[PDB]
């Protein structure tokens, strides 16, 4: 058994309620309900010792919750919450006071209006043939930019294969103008691979992109695509 | 001397889809000073004794909080219990719990308290140690495994040996002239006429607190323990408590039959005579 | 019922020994560790409950208080992959969990022969589109970020390949102006002169 | 005052 | 599941004085199940006004209740309670001696 939360990233409008869910089969009688702020701690929004009872946290303004099933716990975030963009984690225990198990986690991003949202544009750069000659060994760089929400995940892909050896991607994104409040972001990653493998002309790369954005439900009246969750990628072949 | 604060939960479920009784009252001593009902409109914790109204809103609306949580977890209890030992939903069943503390004389901790009950028997209890359970049966044997690898009972310990006392000196000090109150018997023998041969006295006492007491008929021997009658002692309804012992004389031998009469009150015990 | 971290921040270098502090002025039933990644859900790492109690989780070490009001973590042989936010928990009366603010542990990896240097990408699919590769550097050096408003700096990022034991540093900064240049990028931070 | 934190049986 | 007769008692509050209002108590005690009823009589009949306390139990989980009214005693007037229980197969009546 297991503890999960769905979506995994949760994005609205301003002013527009929001219901978060956690579902467990561990049989356990408490579950929690934390936010988490960039570079920051946990902060207890509400948690239920048992089915049919539960009791307000250290910032439980703005937020309700039902325990109506063991299994589950909703989080709604209200309207009137001022600050409702954050982590959301979700956590059990077999009983109340001991320790217990956290979910995947949910980032719920409240923006003021829809037109601020941008899809990714995935760029792959090809390795400086100084790098080569220099250090015997040759780096991918993939470039995400503009994208809106922070709602990115980035992947290296070699020969329709995913790869995580000799791969780094950083912890948090870019604002390209922190001046604005729904700023845009941008993020960058590496793939260093030896100098024979990059020679290789056999050998393909991609640096993929997932972004997740809007919906079918959700109305796009503009002159600009949609953006809806979709998939960015950019591709590069061998050379010599 | 020595006292104690005792809290009495007592679940009870109703045939088909009538919602659960429960019922919680709390003791210090021999005093109730608090109490929940689920069937009543309050649907708070309530005041039996006038000593504890001194509590404001944060108290009132906190045990109000803590006792719905156990209800709840109790309503749960009462069909974790019914699968454990196969029983219809027919059935009205009774879950019951104590827990609490016992202080000495200086209000120092002595004992801790934490039982449970089902249709009358014994289910799981805290061992003395506050470290070991007591299941005693295999169905209460789950409970116990769930507990010892949750580790109930050192959080309960804590509960008991701290907290608990210190609710129980606060209750003490709010209102110390009703509860460190001793209030002394007042004692009085009647005579009956049994027949003619046959004579019964009956020792009486009567509005005394703490409701401690002993009662024993003595004759120029002593202690005349059977043939002697003994009823259970008894609440008078004004706090204090009542309670008498008696025993069937032949005639004219009353006068060498005695009551002892010992209590909390009493500085030394009391030696009553029938005297024509 | 509060319970304390310190420190606040650790970066130490690869394959050392360390010590992470949790204490408190209350005593607690039960205390529990965890580890999380930036995104990722808290992993349970141990629950001590004795006084005293010494257990262990792969190279992770853990110590209980006699008096249950402080305990300890202890990483032998620290790695690249400790890193991450160590959370002390502790039994709150209140039917919760008591949490600490947490010690974000930073562990540097030895790279065994610095290569300090500078490159220049471009877009596979066109140009100009050019970005500056800041690598193989040293780990206690850092890179300060942006200044220019069209410039955007990264922070620093470890890569390992584990083919045959090589792990390195990597930066990347970019640019749409004319003017933007590798020499004049990285400039805001101190780097050293070995390109 | 009653307990603070709840458990099933 | 193990059941208890309740055992009934009849008394008064403050020792009885046929000019001065008074307390009849009625205290069922260590009886099982919880469910039990209990009424208070004179001469028969039902008193209307009773109260009762909160329901509580001794050491062996067995449960007391203590009902009790306001009554005034005279010479020739019965009081008794009528106890009735899924232990008992009839409502069973205690007689109230001014006495016991």
């Amino acid at each position: 058994g297991g503890i999960t939360q769905s979506p995994k990233y949760l994005f609205r409008k301003e002013g527009q309620n929001v219901t978060l869910s956690c579902e467990q089969n561990l049989n356990h009688d408490a579950m929690y309900w934390y936010r988490q702020d960039p570079g920051q701690g946990l902060r207890l929004i509400y948690y239920s010792q048992i089915v049919n009872d539960f009791q307000k946290g250290d910032i439980a303004e703005g937020y309700s919750v039902s325990r109506e099933k063991k299994e589950s716990f909703p989080l709604t975030v209200t309207s009137a919450q001022k600050n409702p963009t954050a982590f959301y984690l979700c956590a059990s225990s077999i009983r109340s006071s001991y320790e217990q198990y956290f979910g995947p986690g949910t980032r719920l991003t409240v923006t003021e209006d829809l037109k601020n949202v941008f899809p990714p544009e995935v760029a792959v750069f090809e390795p400086s043939e100084a790098e080569i000659s220099h250090t015997q060994k040759a780096t991918l760089v993939c470039l995400a930019t503009g994208f809106y929400p922070d709602h990115v995940e980035l992947s290296w892909w070699v020969n329709g294969k995913e790869v995580h050896s000799g791969v780094c991607t950083d912890p948090q994104p870019l604002k390209e103008q922190p001046a604005l409040n729904d700023s845009r972001y941008a993020l960058s990653s590496r793939l260093r691979v030896s100098a024979t493998f990059w020679q290789d002309p056999r050998n393909h790369f991609r640096c993929q992109v997932q972004f997740y954005g809007l919906s079918e439900n959700d109305e796009w009246t503009q002159d600009r695509a949609k953006p809806v969750t979709q998939i960015v990628s950019a591709e590069a072949w061998g050379r010599a | 001397g020595s006292h104690s604060m005792r809290y009495f939960f007592t679940s009870v479920s109703r045939p088909g889809r009538g919602e659960p009784r429960f019922i919680a009252v709390g003791y210090v001593d021999d005093t109730q000073f608090v109490r929940f009902d689920s069937d009543a409109a309050s649907q708070r914790m309530e005041p039996r004794a006038p000593w504890i109204e001194q509590e404001g809103p944060e108290y009132w609306d906190g045990e109000t909080r803590k006792v719905k949580a156990h209800s709840q977890t109790h309503r749960v209890d009462l069909g974790t219990l019914r699968g454990y030992y196969n029983q219809s939903e027919a059935g009205s069943h009774t879950v019951q719990r104590m827990y609490g503390c016992d202080v000495g004389s200086d209000w120092r901790f002595l004992r801790g308290y934490h039982q449970y009950a089902y249709d009358g028997k014994d289910y799981i209890a805290l061992k003395e140690d506050l470290r070991s359970w007591t299941a005693a049966d295999m169905a209460a044997q789950t409970t116990k495994h769930k507990w010892e690898a949750a580790h109930v009972a050192e959080q309960l310990r804590a509960y008991l040996e701290g907290t608990c006392v210190e609710w129980l000196r606060r209750y003490l000090e709010n209102g110390k002239e009703t509860l460190q109150r001793t209030d002394a018997p007042k004692t009085h023998m009647t005579h009956h006429a049994v027949s003619d041969h046959e004579a019964t006295l009956r020792c009486w006492a009567l509005s005394f607190y703490p409701a401690e007491i002993t009662l024993t008929w003595q004759r120029d021997g002593e202690d005349q323990t059977q043939d002697t009658e003994l009823v259970e002692t008894r609440p008078a309804g004004d706090g204090t408590f009542q309670k008498w012992a008696a025993v069937v004389v032949p005639s004219g031998q009353e006068q060498r039959y005695t009551c002892h009469v010992q209590h909390e009150g009493l500085p030394k015990p009391l030696t009553l005579r029938w005297e024509p | 019922q509060l319970l304390e971290q310190s420190p606040q921040f650790l970066s130490i270098q690869e394959g050392e020994n360390l010590t992470v502090y949790c204490n408190s002025s209350s005593v607690f039933s039960s205390l529990q560790w965890y580890r999380q990644e930036p995104g990722e859900g808290p992993v349970l790492l141990v629950t001590v409950v004795t006084g005293g109690e010494v257990k262990k989780l792969k190279r992770l070490t853990f110590q209980f208080g006699d008096a249950r009001k402080d305990s300890s973590l202890h990483i032998t042989a620290a790695q690249p992959g400790d890193t991450g936010l160590y959370l002390c928990a502790g039994a709150g009366s209140q039917g919760n969990l008591i949490f600490g603010k947490g010690t974000k542990l930073s562990v540097k990896p030895n790279i065994q022969n610095p290569d300090p240097a500078v490159y220049q990408l471009r877009d596979s699919k066109s140009s100009d589109k050019s970005v500056c590769l800041f690598t193989d550097f040293d780990s206690q050096t850092n890179v300060s970020q942006s200044k220019d408003s069209d410039v955007y700096i990264t922070d620093k990022c470890v890569l390992d390949m584990r083919s045959m034991d090589f792990k390195s540093n990597s930066a990347v900064a970019w640019s749409n102006k004319s003017d933007f240049a590798c020499a004049n990028a990285f400039n805001n931070s101190i780097i050293p002169e070995d390109t | 005052g009653i307990l603070e934190f709840v458990f099933t049986l | 599941m193990i059941q208890r007769t309740p055992k009934i008692q009849v008394y008064s509050r403050h020792p009885a004085e046929n000019g001065k209002s008074n307390f009849l108590n009625c205290y069922v005690s260590g009886f099982h199940p919880s469910d039990i009823e209990v009424d208070l009589l004179k001469n028969g009949e039902r008193i209307e006004k009773v109260e009762h306390s909160d329901l509580s139990f001794s050491k062996d989980w067995s449960f007391y209740l203590l009902y009790y009214t306001e009554f005034t005693p005279t010479e020739k007037d019965e009081y008794a309670c009528r106890v009735n229980h899924v232990t008992l197969s009839q409502p069973k009546i205690v007689k109230w001696d001014r006495d016991m």
